């Protein structure tokens, strides 16, 4: 029941992402309808800043899962629009993640374009409001200056705090990128809560 | 180290006069005093069944 | 038991005391026990056994 | 083309540092000793009086331990605590300097 | 010690908790600090009452250990045997002859005049004076329906160093017992002082014994024949079952 | 797979106690509370399930966990499974922290062998020739300067 | 850049001023109060802060202090007369 | 206990002959073909001062003086020579070479110790 | 015999001569019950 | 009254209930990993004592009888059987434990409180407070919570002051009922992704505030005092002020002075420290105490919260390693209790 999920929990992550969506919602059935016969669904969204991102819902038996021609081809077609792109976001099945080839082409499109964020994820990280899990703590992402303040009175570097994934679920519904910082309010046993400071580094795909 | 034959082993601790060590109302005084607290978690029955039936062997001589 | 002396016999390629009290060496303060000192945070109480008494030396680095 | 090394490279001397050290009012370690810190204080004073025997203190003690505890206690030890707070890449080493003397002893006696 | 022909490392039995140590063989190693700076640090740092509160457990590592745990019951027990657990001036100066504290008062004691175990114990943690309330490992319900509990031995309180009523017991006075009497003394008057209660509190239970007696046999494991049959019924009710 | 989710050979149920603010703002314990508790590990199968709450799934792995949750679901995992190994007779809570904070700090749960320590601290081959090999260690170190 | 203490602790600092002639203390003048509160503490009396009960504990210092003069005077003429003793018998 | 009835006629390394063995009052089978080893002592189950306590007991005096688990225990030096250069004597002083320090060579008769005499720490 | 193999197993230089040590001025004997003595004393 | 064996059982000073059953009643069903004993004597059988697809109990392990009453030769091979576990697990529990310490610590040994009671590897942090509270281990009180069972009505009656009609006190207990809420939403939380760690209003906190406030009122003589306004108005103000500036304990006086700006993770750190102050120097509970008391109770709790903070320069992953890797001796030492 993945696909039930993905058609609620991705406006669910664009709604939490504060991006307003350009194209008008869609029925589920037609939304599995579509990504039966055209092997991806396609979703658009604008930032406050304008910036335009795409998300692309792949079905697992999709062509362009296997063939890594058809994502090549698909990539680069989008990629060459006039629009405000910004980000694009890759939601394949989890095996994909694991085929060699859709990764040399994702990564081959990221070196092509040095400017736009090219991400792949899987199914079970838009299956749930992942802010809402009990399990997680509260992420927020902080400015330049509030972390310099804190580097500063600390004496600390950017390389000496802990490190957290672009990757990681919170993260990823924040939009951290690389080289921000995520301000972590957990709970504690002994304080009752802690609060943490992490450095964003590299996505591990 | 000493021991008992049931496998209660133990250190020699302290070294008491004949004067010292405790004696019953007929005289009989013991060589060694072990701890009572000894047994109960090891459940080392059979050193005690065994003070039971040497203590009547002595008296009957057998 | 064992108590041997502020010095002795000495291993000839570590300078280190010989191994137990067959050989008139010292006993060990292995590795678990520079653990605890650490925990500790007995510092100079290593210096004075891993150093003073048992191989501490001076080296001249350029 | 990265070429053959040179003597810009290879040094093996770290470059000397200047001490930078905090002004009071500026201090964030607290003004309160540790047992470390005042067991490394009694235990160094003890060792030179051991070495050289010259103290102030106006009681009278037949042990060096029992000397530098009470000159800890009475606030006259000719000792100060330096604790480095970072070594900076261009050469800085920003330390605390802080008197024994006007900082609360962890010790009982 | 003194006499040459003594060749092992004496310690109290109390002290057996910091090191996991028994008198079944085993071997503990003794070093003496000679330095100055190591000799400062001994005695500041690694003395011993520096870990009478676990830095794993966050409680106390000492207590009472098979003799002072059923020793302290015994001497604040309620009901003895032989009547009430009382004890003359003679007989309550004599716990206290090997504490190596202060004696206390006696004065004020004709010498036919009766004294219990809680008086006695009164006296010596008048010294830090605490507050405590719980109930002692001497009560358990398992217990209840099959004994008689008295209801003076069921409620272990001390206000202000005074035992006012209850057993002192492993819940009160054991190793490892968190919140219980050396844990507040720790707390409230240092590491040191809960130490030297461990051992004036051990040498009142174990001087109470020097005349009470304590003793297992082999007819204190022994069913009635009445019993053994309730046994073997409940027994064969399983094997029924099964 | 018929009738089922994968990864999970049995499922029972189980009684839990668990709190909850009444209407008069009382903190009450509630007794009479059923879960599943199953053996076998998928977060992701019983988190399609429409009769789970997918919210409050508590899986016994860290490697699951920091999958589908991230490194501090995963730094919480840690501790909580280190403590039902230690029992109740166990250490100070914030010596659970040490073994999660260290595991979790580079972002992955590293472990606490020689793979591990290669990635928290690549640059101390002291400690790391003392661990588990010297030569391979020190072999290493040379090679890389 | 402390300028002055409240009554409270005047009295209390007046006390270790005191007291200073009497026990291993001595008294500064910092904003926390904080050294202070190690002295009195370490002193084994911390109710001066609240019982205004100084004058016993005053002489109970007095007390300790001279006691502790009597068994240190004891101690040097013992070890002298057992110095004395030992160099004649090795002569 | 008797370790070995042939016990004087061997030179045995760390080795312990227990003078008194008794049959326990209490016997088993077992003792149809070994000989006991032990003492039918008399033991007390009580809180005696506290020294008895974690797995220690009080131990009589008399007990020990009168030869309970009283016996002899036996050592043994084997030193070999090399053939023509050393040999078994009593050294001088004023020839031989690094004497160890603290030591008695005047015990030495022929080379040996002879039997009988108590020999003590530094003893050659 | 290698120079390498002193290196790695716990008889080795690292775990034996390193992080172990052999000392002076130390002593072992069997430990003893003594209720006569406080738990910070050692007979 | 008498017994020796009950008594040395009852007090627990040696022994439990199953060593007298054992003892007297019955040793009961030998269970080795949570189940009967398996057959391995030649398909079907447990020993050759009994028959192939035997039915009855005791072939499989049920000792029918007690010590004191002597077992049988079956009976004494299965309790060999699992008296052999209880030997093999105790030679386990020292080299498999010492395999785990020994990585433990290796691992965790780099760890050392910096002058921030940070904990960092050399230059890198791996936590920014040790233990998120910045205390040691061995300073810790076992406290209660008041507020936490009560419900809004109660929490009203309780800790509501009526005797001064004031917009302060409607804050006072304002601010005792959201730090109510604060603490159990977030152990709500910690229940729901654990499996049985249930919420309790009893924490590990480094001051006992109130036993100091206990201990005063003993040692004071003033009884009960008069009602005075600027009294109770000047001790709230003093208590509230007091917990603004607690987190300068973890920084120094110096600043306490100057009024710098905190840090929000020590702002968090007083957290549980604020509120137990709050609840133990509530207006209702400090009634009968001077304002100059106050002050002494307000100097002694920070005297303890300072005393209890953790060292600079102390190795607490050795600490932690030592702590953690020491309950696995027992740990396998049950290995055959458990599945």
């Amino acid at each position: 029941m993945a696909m039930q999920k993905l058609f609620t929990y991705i406006y669910e992550f664009i709604e939490y992402r504060k991006m307003v969506l350009l194209e008008e919602k869609v029925p589920y059935d037609k939304f599995v309808q579509m990504v039966l016969n055209t092997g991806f669904f396609r979703i658009n969204a604008e930032t406050l800043n304008h910036g335009i991102v795409s998300v692309f819902i792949f079905g697992a038996n999709g062509k362009y899962v296997h063939h890594g021609g058809d994502m090549r081809t698909l990539l680069t077609n989008t990629l060459n629009e006039k629009k405000h792109y910004e980000e694009l976001i890759l939601i394949v099945d989890k095996p994909v993640l694991s085929k060699k080839n859709i990764l040399d082409i994702i990564v081959e499109q990221r070196a092509a374009n040095p400017t736009i964020v090219i991400n792949i994820y899987p199914y079970h990280l838009f299956c749930i409001n992942i802010p809402k899990v009990s399990a997680i703590p509260k992420h927020k992402l902080i400015t330049q200056e509030e972390a310099q303040e804190f580097l500063g009175r600390e004496y600390l570097q950017p390389q000496d705090l802990m490190q957290i994934s672009a990757s990681d679920p919170p993260v990823v519904w924040l939009g951290g990128r690389p080289g921000d910082f995520v301000q972590i309010e957990r709970p504690s046993e002994t304080a009752m809560h802690a609060v943490v400071i992490r450095f964003i580094t590299k996505s591990k795909i | 180290k000493m021991s008992s034959r049931s496998g209660n082993k133990g250190i020699a601790a302290l070294a008491l006069p004949t004067s010292d060590m405790p004696f019953t109302e007929d005289g009989l005084q013991p060589d060694l005093i072990v701890n009572p607290h000894s047994h109960p978690s090891r459940m080392t029955n059979g050193q005690m069944i065994e003070t039971t039936v040497g203590l009547a062997n002595a008296l009957q001589g057998v | 038991r064992y108590a041997v002396a502020s010095y002795g016999p000495t291993d000839a390629l570590t300078g280190q005391p010989l191994d137990g009290k067959r050989s008139h060496g010292g006993l060990r303060l292995g590795e678990m026990e520079h653990w605890v000192l650490t925990a500790q945070g007995a510092m100079q109480t290593i210096i004075e056994k891993s150093h003073d008494d048992s191989d501490g030396c001076i080296s001249y680095i350029c | 083309i990265v070429e053959s090394p040179s003597i810009c490279e290879g040094f093996v001397q770290a470059s000397s540092q200047t001490l930078v050290i905090i002004p009071d009012n500026e201090r964030i370690t607290s003004n309160v000793l540790t047992t470390f810190e005042a067991t490394r204080l009694v235990a160094v004073r003890a060792q030179q009086l051991a070495i050289n025997g010259s103290t102030m203190l106006k009681k009278k003690y037949s042990s060096p331990i029992d000397i530098a505890k009470q000159e800890l206690f009475n606030r006259k030890i000719p000792l100060l605590v330096m604790r480095c707070i970072k070594v900076t890449p261009e050469g800085q080493k920003i330390v605390e300097i802080w008197n024994p003397r006007e900082m609360g002893i962890p010790l009982l006696d | 010690l003194e006499n040459p022909k003594i060749s092992t490392f004496q310690m109290n039995v109390s002290a057996c908790a910091w090191y996991n140590a028994d008198f079944d063989g085993d071997q503990m190693n003794l070093w003496v600090p000679w330095s100055v700076m190591s000799r400062v640090e001994a005695e500041l740092l690694c003395s011993v009452r520096n870990w009478f509160i676990s830095t794993k457990s966050s409680g106390p590592v000492n207590g009472q250990v098979q003799d002072s745990t059923v020793g302290s019951f015994l001497l604040t027990r309620t009901n003895t045997p032989m009547g009430k657990n009382v004890m003359n001036k003679l007989h309550a100066m004599g716990l206290f002859q090997t504490t190596q504290t202060d004696p206390p008062c006696f004065a004020n004691y004709s010498p036919t005049d009766l004294l219990d175990g809680k008086s006695v114990v009164s006296m010596l943690l008048r010294q830090t004076p605490i507050n405590y309330q719980r109930a002692p490992t001497w009560y358990s319900e398992v217990y209840a329906p099959y004994m008689h509990y008295n209801k003076q031995d069921i409620s272990t309180q001390i206000r202000n160093g005074e035992l006012i009523e209850g057993v002192l017991d492993k819940k009160a006075v054991g190793a490892g017992s968190s919140g219980g009497i050396y844990h507040l003394i720790s707390r409230r008057y240092g590491p040191q002082q809960a130490l030297k209660m461990i051992f004036a509190t051990q040498q009142l239970a174990l001087n109470y014994v020097r005349n009470a007696g304590f003793t297992v046999s082999t007819a204190d494991m022994l069913l009635t024949p009445e019993a053994h049959q309730e046994v073997q019924e409940i027994i064969n009710e399983l094997l029924l079952e099964s | 797979t018929i009738r089922g989710i994968p990864g999970i050979k049995n499922a029972n149920v189980v009684k839990l106690m668990r709190h909850r603010v009444d209407a008069q703002g009382k903190l009450v314990r509630l007794d009479n509370i059923y879960a599943i508790k199953t053996n076998g590990t998928n977060i992701f199968g019983a988190m399609l399930d429409d009769n789970i709450d997918p919210y409050t799934i508590v899986s016994s792995s860290i490697g699951d966990t920091m999958e589908l949750y991230g490194i501090e679901a995963a730094r919480q995992k840690i501790i909580s499974e280190i403590r039902t190994v230690m029992g109740d007779k166990g250490p100070n809570h914030r010596h659970l922290l040490m073994y999660a904070d260290l595991m979790t700090r580079t972002g992955q749960v590293t472990s606490l062998e020689k793979a591990g320590l290669n990635a928290r601290e690549p640059s101390n081959v002291l400690l790391r020739m003392a661990l588990s090999s010297p030569v391979q260690v020190l072999t290493d170190a040379a090679v890389d300067s | 850049e402390e300028i002055e203490p409240e009554e409270n602790i005047k009295r209390v600092i007046f006390f270790l001023k005191e007291l200073s002639t009497m026990y291993s203390v001595s008294p500064v003048f910092t904003s926390g109060y904080m050294p202070l509160l190690y002295d009195l503490y370490r002193a084994g009396y911390l109710e001066v802060l609240w019982n205004p009960v100084e004058q016993k504990f005053l002489q109970h210092a007095e007390q300790r202090e001279k006691e502790q003069m009597i068994l240190q005077q004891v101690d040097m003429k013992l070890t002298e007369v057992i110095t004395q003793a030992r160099q004649y018998f090795k002569i | 206990g008797w370790y070995c009835f042939s016990w004087p006629y061997r030179v045995d390394m760390n080795r312990f002959f227990q003078f008194y063995n008794e049959m326990p009052l209490v016997k088993t089978i077992a003792h149809n073909y070994v000989i006991p080893n032990g003492l039918n002592t008399i033991v007390a189950y009580m809180i005696y001062g506290g020294y008895n306590q974690e797995d220690s007991v009080i131990v009589s005096q008399s007990f020990i003086d009168r030869g309970g688990f009283a016996g002899t225990f036996y050592r043994e030096e084997k030193v070999e020579l090399e053939s023509d250069i050393e040999s078994f004597g009593k050294p001088d002083p004023l020839i031989t070479k690094n004497l160890k320090p603290g030591a008695n060579y005047e015990k030495l008769v022929d080379g040996f110790v002879p039997v009988g005499t108590v020999v003590k720490k530094g003893d050659i | 015999p290698s120079i390498m193999r002193r290196l790695p197993r716990k008889e080795g230089r690292i775990r034996k001569s390193l992080l172990g040590s052999q000392v002076w001025s130390i002593s072992r004997s069997t430990i003893c019950g003594n209720s006569d003595l406080h738990l910070d004393e050692v007979g | 009254e008498t017994n020796g064996l009950f008594q040395m059982v009852a007090t627990g000073a040696k022994g439990s209930n199953p060593n007298m059953i054992h003892i007297m009643a019955g040793i009961g069903q030998i269970e080795i990993n949570t189940q009967r004993i398996q057959p391995q004597f030649s398909f079907g059988r447990t020993l050759v004592y009994y028959p192939r697809f035997a039915l009855e109990a005791q072939a499989y392990g049920f000792i029918c009888n007690s010590y004191i009453a002597g077992l049988t030769s079956p009976e004494f091979i299965f309790g060999e059987m699992n008296g052999r576990f209880d030997l093999i697990n105790k030679a386990l529990s020292t080299s498999s434990t010492g395999y785990a310490n020994r990585k433990a610590i290796f691992g965790l040994q780099s760890c050392i409180v910096d002058y921030y009671r940070r904990v960092s590897i050399d230059t890198r942090l791996v936590q920014q407070l040790y233990g998120e509270d910045g205390l040691d281990a061995r300073q810790l009180e076992t406290v209660r919570f008041e507020t936490i069972m009560l419900s809004d009505q109660e929490l009203e009656d309780k800790f509501k002051y009526t005797g001064i009609q004031s917009p302060l006190f409607e804050e006072e207990f304002s601010r005792l009922k959201k730090d109510r809420d604060k603490y159990r939403q977030i152990f709500l939380n910690v229940e729901n992704f654990n499996f049985s760690q249930l919420l309790t209003d009893v924490r590990q906190v480094p001051v006992n505030v109130a036993s100091i406030v206990k201990n005063i009122l003993l040692s004071s003589t003033s009884g009960v005092l008069p009602f005075d306004e600027k009294s109770i108005l000047q001790k709230y103000a003093m208590v509230k002020t007091f917990c603004k500036n607690l987190p300068y304990v973890f920084i120094n006086n110096i600043q306490e002075r100057l009024q710098t700006p905190i840090p929000v993770y020590l702002k968090r750190a007083a957290s549980l420290m604020r509120m137990l102050i709050r609840i133990e120097l509530a207006t209702v509970k400090t009634l009968n105490i001077t304002c100059e008391q106050m002050s002494a109770i307000l100097d002694l709790i920070r005297l303890q919260y300072t005393q209890s903070l953790i060292n600079y320069g102390e190795a607490v992953g050795i600490l932690a390693a030592q702590s953690v890797s020491e309950p696995l001796t027992q740990y396998m030492l049950d290995s055959h209790h458990r599945s």
